[PDB]
């Protein structure tokens, strides 16, 4: 809250309870304006044709999205070594999404 | 520290030294005033438990090149390491160290 004051800490650590692994991550993001703020629809016809296996019809909304359903995005290759030399599995059980420190240009 | 390696302690673990009784065989029925060498042979059997609880320090390197660890190499060969030969003989290949982890000065 307010201009000269970060709204959040960069939290990059890797903890190791023990039958619990989090893995937190930040990285910088910067993010355009897509399609000049409109709704084009897009579709081969307009992609300058393509097969009939190929053919499809959509929008291109102007949104970004953040996507990190990536295993690099949160295990560094040190703790992704950790835990396939000694684990018999692991699943995902929480999630926390700060987005923080937006600046406008 | 012993050079040989290990660890150097004023009062280590003692021995245990293990004797089994001499049982003199039949002395003569006329008194006879030597030590009596005619014992009958004989030995022991058992077994023998060594529980000894070690201490860890676990590490917590935050280094991010893979660690260097050791491992049994992954080939077809005739008998698998520190597992026993055709015969029975159990067969240790190779010394192991204990300096694989990587700790900065």
């Amino acid at each position: 809250d307010g201009v000269g004051s970060s709204s959040g800490n960069w939290h990059c650590d890797s903890q190791w309870l023990g039958d619990r692994v989090i893995t937190t991550s930040t990285r910088t993001w910067a993010l355009p304006t897509y399609n000049n703020h409109l709704y084009k629809q897009i579709s081969n016809s307009t992609s300058g044709g393509s097969s009939n296996d190929n053919a499809y019809f959509g929008y291109s909304t102007p949104w970004g999205y953040f996507d990190f359903n990536r295993f690099h995005c949160h295990f560094s290759p040190r703790d992704w070594q950790r835990l396939i030399n000694n684990n018999w599995g692991f699943r995902p059980k929480r999630l926390n999404f700060k987005l923080f420190n937006i600046q406008v240009k | 520290s012993p050079l040989m390696g290990g660890f150097g302690m004023k009062h280590p673990p003692p021995q245990i030294l293990i004797k089994n009784t001499p049982v003199p065989a039949d002395p003569p029925t006329a008194f006879n005033k030597d030590k009596l060498n005619s014992f009958i042979t004989q030995y022991s059997t058992g077994q023998v438990s060594v529980e000894i609880e070690w201490e860890l320090q676990k590490e917590n390197s935050k280094r991010w090149n893979p660690e260097i660890q050791y491992t049994s190499n992954y080939y077809k060969s005739n008998n698998v390491e520190f597992a026993v030969n055709t015969e029975g003989v159990y067969s240790e290949p190779r010394p192991i160290g204990t300096r694989y982890l990587t700790r900065n000065l």
